[PDB]
């Protein structure tokens, strides 16, 4: 507490005196090999010590193991496929191997060589003293009350409409940004400028557009399509017929760009093209408005379901679901795609049909209901 | 000609000449922790943070976060010519063409799994110890938000390399359950994809989010999450020194900056075999997403599972007030803030369903609240109830069930499975208790049975205190310490004598270091004794 | 056999038991 | 300092006990307005009033200027472009002028009404007190010299071996995952597959490729390659010609993957077609190896200057320099493009020219010197 | 009715009670700052820092990175057409298809 | 665009104490390469600024 003492007492005495200010007492202190010449001291330096070996010799084989080591890929046919896969696992049992031990022979080096200390510590928490308490207290209000700002009811006043009318500033400009119109007319139906959700790419440009059924030949977006004879498939062929508008084609960079927006960017354009068996049509049930939606046992329901949008691909040919693997919900594909399980609420939108003269699949023009998954403003 | 003797001492006197922190750097060296192995369970969720913190910034300078439509061209051959968006093809070039690149990209979604894992451990670690009763309430406030932070930073973490798996999950959450929101669901759609889906600036606005924005809240928050810990004097179980106003436990310097720094070394060590030996996320096995193919399923990781299979089981509930609609996904999205806000605000409701406005500073021991242990494993039978309904694509093929039967029960599981699980949770925390009393008014329960002359069967207890001048021992008092059930738990194994594992000491160096382990566990018993007499 | 769910069983299991189970052998049980 | 007085100390006589404990002594704290009502007051507090209602007003503006202006984009001849051109400078003088605003009348605030004080502060820097600095310096050393380090050899060598292997295992796999080999044969030229860097698109891939001098049409972006004739340009060419690879054409996707590869992906393809009066011919110093590389007064050397790499574009008709713009070199066309300015020190790599059987221009191979800005591992 | 008076009292008391940040404060508070003009200047390089932040997460929201090569097709006339990075493409979103992105863009760079 | 083109591509090329071996490793291949302006981006808004900040 003075220098004329601090110049002869030992280290233990410090510690001591620097735990005395921070009410820090360490009760018990003592080393854990008391007996100089033990021989199971001699066992268990070298037991901490035979970890930290193996944390560098992992970590020099983390370094050779990283630079001579093909990691090119490999397929699967090939003949590096075998050391090719041992690449990140070696990259793994190599690089957490080293530390793994670095930290087991750290562990013990404080399990068995660092000395037991029990310290207990006065935790002052609770309640401040009274002499700060207060000293505080009078500090913020004598600045509140010297600032003669209460006495003041315009500058106030006037500082709480200022800082008002900047905060709504700044919050309508860094938020009206972003804020778009989700009903702007953007989409160029047939009745002209449609908003983006009641439109869905089967939907009639003009007149008589006469949108194709087309299939695709595997990976749909970088594939020409083709068309689809109504004779292709037998019983449930659930093939999957995007919008082609019959004037589109593949071989150009121009007309490339149309069959990615219907895909790759187009949502809710995916039908499937279900064909019932006709030994079970008696047990089909049409919807209110659908009545005629279909052209001899062909059936068009979409495949974007009507509960968050999954694609429902899954059909089980047998019996006509139209189980989606998301949610699983399971549309009754005899009885309008009304669901008969799921959390999905609604029936799947009904696409009409009809041959065309030289005896192509052509949509009859777009839904009644939108595609979209029960947006706010939907009627039903 | 190094010394680092002399240079450790003129360098010192340099820092506490120009600076002068030994004032303040004392105070925080002579810094006391409770050792107990649950106060290290929130140092794993620090420790995977970290690296997470490590392996991302090395694949942030890889990754190109675009939506932009891009032949592939490259090294992969099943995936070639196809056409996939610009964040699926370097996402498939730090797997396939960097070396050592899909090792980084593996630990990181690991570390994230044991980033959320083990927040939820240590949530548990909080709730039924009673870590948050009067100083901690903020501290559980300031906590419980980087739990909902880091379900969305790990969602918006996978939903980045534009995967066919992935994909569907913004399909399935960003899209339906946030466009079917009452007052306004539409405007909400287009203020976070700048038009329907997919548009073009999502995956660059979920990167921005990702990178800079709530990494910046999380590591803002437990910037000040740790300082209220520091600085309230952390909490410890109640024990022989330990009295309401003391921290026993070890400091800072010799102990616990080894002790934590060597737990840091192998949370990453184990991080670094299952980041290399256990693939995570094969992202080039499922194609890229486009908007016409699926896969056999879509599933959350597991700290989103939750809410997946809170949609699953929640029926076709619609309400359809005027000429609008109300669809079945604004139930989880109310159903999702009103789990976040029970556990934001719980440290407010049970104060008022019990008036307990006292400064608390020693845990409860979690078998001594036996309705908060009761409402907390209802609470984890409804989570593991709903991870598990999420993945009922799974149990349905693997387990050999149903794929309806098993959304029934986890619909009449939902009512019932909370309900019996608070039942016999509330019946084990007080018969955890009866054993504790069984063990103060008789004893240990020792084996050993010792038939007397007369017959009678009797059990030899041993007493955990004095002694009546009558056999029976004087009941001692509960006073929330951690009692022993068992005589090898009171030191009457013994020693197996020094040595090897194979070939022993010499007997002379046996006796002089068994001496030393009952003049150091008896020296720090008579301690803790003597300074517990001290305080009362 | 690969996906989330999979992710999930080898993590508590294997992760978190071999955090856990090293946190124990770290720190003191009182 | 005792709970007995502090209950009837006043808000002053608690400022200076809490500045006493934290070393603060206010000397001087006078407030501004002694005399009560002066009409110099209710003047001043006016005045900072205004500029409080002036940001209240300006940023209520900056709410109304934000939503209820066209901000729409105009084109240069249209009708609303006078009202486009005042968007953004009504997006500034109406948030800036708010919270400058706001920030002159805070300032006002504190110059006029909080009083003005001169506070002391001792810092008590230089040192810490000596039972600080010796009750640390003791606490280091007792958690070294206490934990028997010094003593165990085999640890604290094999955990800077540990620690070390591990340091050098990580700073290799976290470095060397970005570091290629800018010697790998990537592109096949007729040379077998020489490295990147001495190819530059005129680099022929066989015999008789016969790369032609091919301009653009202007906006070389989708701007089909037509070719060349030597007859084209009367005197002062400044023609900027590319690669063209005769089997490319224009319209389809798959060969307009190699003209964006021809200009925005590819580096030290475009060339200067630059073509001489006939009055001077006889003040041209060819170079030692670049003798026979022209046809016809007609040169070719490349835009890629032979320092830092920008395009130097500048023609200077009247006398031959080569001025480009960034660093300002001015090589000399007549003296095989050597620098007669700037920090360039090399000169041109000149391409040679040669009509075809039919009449267009034809580049008879690659270059002698690379095209790039002095890499290091160059042969010239 | 409100008071601010009784309620910002029981605040500070619950504030130093869950805390005890009274000592602790009034030495920050108690700071002594010289009063000079040159010794605002560093105050600018703090104050336009924060700044860049504040515009910076708002630029990040509409700005793509990438290098991806892509027509314009947009709302600017002369660069109809133009073989462009999407990282110029949405920086020309900014200034042009964003209410008021173009003062957000040119603040940032001031 | 010719900025980067200067600086980053003509100082960076002809440094002797590694040589060019640098400018495969800040571009991912030659100038202007397809990994630049995202690595320039991840640099500038985390990375740098991240040590800005801590500074
Ligand atoms: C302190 C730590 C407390 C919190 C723990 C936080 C970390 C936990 C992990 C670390 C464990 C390591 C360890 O053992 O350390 C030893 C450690 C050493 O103690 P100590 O070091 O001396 O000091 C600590 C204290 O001093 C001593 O404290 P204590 O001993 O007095 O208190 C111990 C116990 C307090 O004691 C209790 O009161 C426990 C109450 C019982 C809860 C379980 C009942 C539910 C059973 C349902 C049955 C259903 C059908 C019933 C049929 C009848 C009708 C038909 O702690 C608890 O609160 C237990 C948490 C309750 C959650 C249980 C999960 C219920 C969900 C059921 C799953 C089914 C749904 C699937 C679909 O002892 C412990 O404290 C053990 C901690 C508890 C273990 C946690 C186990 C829970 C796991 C949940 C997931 C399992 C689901 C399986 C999925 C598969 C589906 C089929
Ligand atoms: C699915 C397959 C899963 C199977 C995998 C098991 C593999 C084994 C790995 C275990 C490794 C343990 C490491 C820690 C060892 C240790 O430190 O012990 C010393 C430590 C100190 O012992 P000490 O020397 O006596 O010191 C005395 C102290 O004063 C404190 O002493 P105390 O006596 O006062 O405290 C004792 C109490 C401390 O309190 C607790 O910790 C409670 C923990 C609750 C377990 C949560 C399981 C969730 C149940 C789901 C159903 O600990 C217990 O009694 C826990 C019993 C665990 C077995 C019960 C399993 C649930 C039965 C479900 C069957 C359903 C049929 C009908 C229902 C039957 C009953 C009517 O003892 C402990 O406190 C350890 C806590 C044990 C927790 C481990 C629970 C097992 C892991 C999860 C089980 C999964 C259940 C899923 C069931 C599926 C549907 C049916
Ligand atoms: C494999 C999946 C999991 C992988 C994770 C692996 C690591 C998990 C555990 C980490 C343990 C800490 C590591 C350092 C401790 C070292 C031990 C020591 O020196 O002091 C004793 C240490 C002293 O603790 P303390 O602080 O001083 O105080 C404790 C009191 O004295 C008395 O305390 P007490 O009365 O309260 O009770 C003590 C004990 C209660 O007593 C016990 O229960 C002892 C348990 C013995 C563990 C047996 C091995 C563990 C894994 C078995 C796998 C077998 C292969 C199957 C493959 C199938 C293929 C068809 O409680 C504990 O110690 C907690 C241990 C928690 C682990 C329980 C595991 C639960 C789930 C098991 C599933 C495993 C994952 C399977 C996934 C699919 C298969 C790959 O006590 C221990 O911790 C014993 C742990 C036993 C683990 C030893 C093996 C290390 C694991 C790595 C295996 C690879 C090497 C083998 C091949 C190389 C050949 C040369
Ligand atoms: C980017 C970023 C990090 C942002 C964080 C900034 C931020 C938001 C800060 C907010 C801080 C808050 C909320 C503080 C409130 C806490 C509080 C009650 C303060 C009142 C102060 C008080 C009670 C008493 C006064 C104390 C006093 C007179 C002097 C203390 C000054 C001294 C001695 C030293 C300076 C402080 C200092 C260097 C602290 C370092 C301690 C820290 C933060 C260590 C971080 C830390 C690490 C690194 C661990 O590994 C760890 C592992 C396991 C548990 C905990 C920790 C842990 O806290
Ligand atoms: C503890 C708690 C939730 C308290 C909250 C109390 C409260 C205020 C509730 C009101 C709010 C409500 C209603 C919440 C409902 C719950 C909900 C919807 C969300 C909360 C999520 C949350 C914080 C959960 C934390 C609890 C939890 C899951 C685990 C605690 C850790 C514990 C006690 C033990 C872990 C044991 C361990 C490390 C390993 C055992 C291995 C096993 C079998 C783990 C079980 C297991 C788990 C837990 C998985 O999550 C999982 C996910 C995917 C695949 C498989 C598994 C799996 O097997
Ligand atoms: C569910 C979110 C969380 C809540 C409610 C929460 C709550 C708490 C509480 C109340 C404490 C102090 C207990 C005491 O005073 O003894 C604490 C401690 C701690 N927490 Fe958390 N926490 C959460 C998440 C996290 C995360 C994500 C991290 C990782 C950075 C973390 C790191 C720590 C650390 C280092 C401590 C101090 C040591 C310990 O007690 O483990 N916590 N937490
Ligand atoms: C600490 C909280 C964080 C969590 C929980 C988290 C989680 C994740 C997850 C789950 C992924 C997907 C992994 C995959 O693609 O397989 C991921 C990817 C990514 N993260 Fe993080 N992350 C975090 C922080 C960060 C930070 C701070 C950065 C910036 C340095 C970052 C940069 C990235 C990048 C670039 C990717 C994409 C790499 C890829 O797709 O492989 N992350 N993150
Ligand atoms: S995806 Fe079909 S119900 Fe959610
Ligand atoms: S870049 Fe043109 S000379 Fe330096």
């Amino acid at each position: 507490p003075t220098d004329a003492e601090l110049a002869e007492m030992s280290r233990e005495e410090l510690v001591k005196l620097g735990g005395k200010i921070d009410g820090v007492e360490t009760i018990f202190k003592e080393p854990r090999w008391p007996v100089p010449g033990t021989k199971a001291e001699k066992r268990t330096e070298r037991l901490v010590a035979y970890w930290l070996m193996l944390g560098g010799l992992s970590g020099l084989a983390l370094l050779l193991v990283f630079l001579f080591w093909p990691w090119e890929y490999q397929p699967f046919g090939s003949e590096g496929e075998f050391l090719y896969s041992l690449a990140t696992p070696l990259y793994g049992l190599t690089f957490g191997l080293s530390i793994l031990s670095i930290g087991i022979g750290a562990v013990l080096f404080q399990k068995k060589f660092i000395p037991e200390e029990i310290s207990v510590q006065d935790r002052h928490d609770g309640r401040s003293p009274e002499v700060h308490r207060k000293t505080v207290a009078a500090n913020l209000t004598d600045a509140l009350e010297g600032s003669t700002l209460k006495r003041r009811k315009v500058i106030g006043l006037s500082l709480g409409i200022g800082l008002g009318a900047f905060g709504a500033g700044t919050l309508v400009a860094f938020i009206g940004g972003l804020i778009k119109n989700p009903w702007k007319p953007v989409v160029p139906t047939a009745e002209g400028k449609k908003a983006v959700l009641w439109t869905s790419g089967w939907t009639p440009r003009f007149k008589g557009e006469t949108i194709y059924l087309a299939r695709a030949t595997g990976r749909p977006g970088e594939s020409p399509f083709v068309k689809m004879r109504p004779e292709d498939i037998d019983a449930g062929g659930m093939e999957t017929v995007f919008p082609w508008r019959e004037s589109d084609g593949d071989g150009t960079t121009v007309e490339s760009e149309h069959k990615l927006t219907e895909i790759a960017m187009g949502v809710r354009n995916p039908v499937m093209l279900i064909r019932i068996k006709p030994a079970d049509m008696h047990r089909v049930i049409k919807r209110k408005g659908q009545e005629s939606f279909n052209f001899g046992e062909l059936f068009a329901y979409t495949k974007v379901c009507s509960h968050l949008g999954c694609p429902s691909s899954l059909y089980e040919q047998q019996t006509y679901r139209i189980l989606c693997p998301c949610h699983q919900s399971q549309f009754d594909a005899l009885e309008f795609a009304k669901p008969i399980f799921g959390p999905a609420a609604r029936a799947l939108a009904q696409l009409p049909i009809t041959i065309d003269e030289d005896g192509y699949l052509v949509a009859n023009g777009d839904f009644v209901e939108p595609v979209g998954p029960a947006f706010w403003e939907r009627k039903s | 000609s190094p010394d680092f003797a002399k240079l450790a001492a003129a360098q010192g006197d340099a820092i506490d000449s120009r600076y002068h922190p030994s004032a303040a750097v004392r105070r925080q060296l002579n810094k006391v922790f409770p050792t107990h192995w649950s106060f290290l369970l929130g140092e794993i969720a620090l420790y995977s943070f970290i690296i997470l913190l490590l392996t991302g910034v090395w694949l942030t300078l890889f990754f190109d976060p675009s939506m932009a439509h891009v032949t592939y061209d490259g090294v992969y051959q099943p995936l070639r010519g196809v056409q996939m968006s610009r964040a699926y093809e370097t996402a498939l070039d730090i797997s396939f063409e960097v070396r050592g690149g899909l090792f980084v990209r593996q630990v990181h979604h690991w570390a994230a799994l044991m980033f959320a894992a083990s927040i939820m451990v240590h949530l548990a670690r909080i709730f039924f110890t009673g870590a948050f009763r009067r100083p901690r309430e903020a501290n559980w406030v300031i906590g419980s938000l980087l739990l909902i932070l880091a379900m969305f930073e790990g969602f918006f973490g996978y939903s980045l390399p534009d995967d066919l798996l992935s994909g569907t999950g913004i399909r399935a959450a960003l899209s339906g359950i946030t466009m079917g929101i009452p007052v306004i669901g539409t405007w909400m759609h287009w203020a976070l994809f700048g038009g329907d889906f997919p548009g073009e600036i999502l995956i660059p606005r979920l990167y921005a989010l990702h990178i800079l924005l709530i990494p910046g809240i999380i590591l803002a928050l437990i910037g000040a999450h740790l300082a209220l810990v520091w600085f309230q004097k952390h909490t410890q179980f109640p024990g022989p020194g330990r009295t309401e106003t003391n921290v026993v436990g070890v400091r800072v310097m010799p102990v616990f900056a080894v002790k934590s720094g060597a737990f840091f070394a192998m949370i990453t060590g184990v991080l670094g075999l299952m980041g290399g030996l256990l693939t995570i996320n094969p992202i080039w096995n499922l194609g890229p997403y486009k908007p016409s193919q699926v896969s056999a399923g879509s599933q959350p990781d597991f700290y989103m599972m939750w809410t997946d299979g809170l949609i699953r089981l929640w029926p076709a509930w619609e309400f359809y007030p005027f000429g609008h609609t109300i669809p079945q996904g604004v139930w989880v999205a109310v159903g999702m803030g009103l789990v976040f806000a029970l556990l934001i605000a719980y440290p407010f409701i049970e104060k008022k369903v019990t008036g307990d406005d006292a400064h608390h500073n020693l845990l409860q021991r979690p078998r001594d609240v036996p309705v908060r242990t009761a409402i907390g494993s209802m609470a984890i039978a409804l989570y593991l109830l709903l991870t598990f309904a999420c993945m009922n694509d799974i149990i349905a093929l693997k387990f050999h069930i149903s794929l309806n039967a098993t959304t029934w029960i986890g619909r009449i599981g939902m009512v019932v499975l909370p309900a019996i699980v608070y039942f016999v949770a509330y019946r084990w925390a007080i018969s955890l208790q009866r054993s504790d009393r069984e063990v103060l008014e008789h004893g240990v329960e020792t084996g050993i049975i010792k038939r007397l002359p007369h017959g009678a069967y009797v059990e030899l207890h041993q007493p955990l205190g004095p002694v009546d001048e009558h056999g029976h021992p004087i009941p001692l008092e509960y006073a929330g310490a951690p009692l022993p059930k068992r005589m090898n738990k009171l030191g009457s194994g013994g020693a197996p004598g020094t040595g090897s594992f194979l070939f022993p000491d010499p007997a002379v160096e046996h006796e002089a270091l068994t001496e030393a382990a009952h003049a150091s566990e008896h020296k720090s018993l008579t301690a803790l004794k003597e300074h517990q007499d001290r305080i009362h | 056999g690969f996906g989330p769910a999979p992710e999930g069983m080898a993590m508590w299991i294997i992760g978190m038991v071999a955090a856990i189970g090293v946190a124990m052998w770290i720190g003191s049980r009182a």
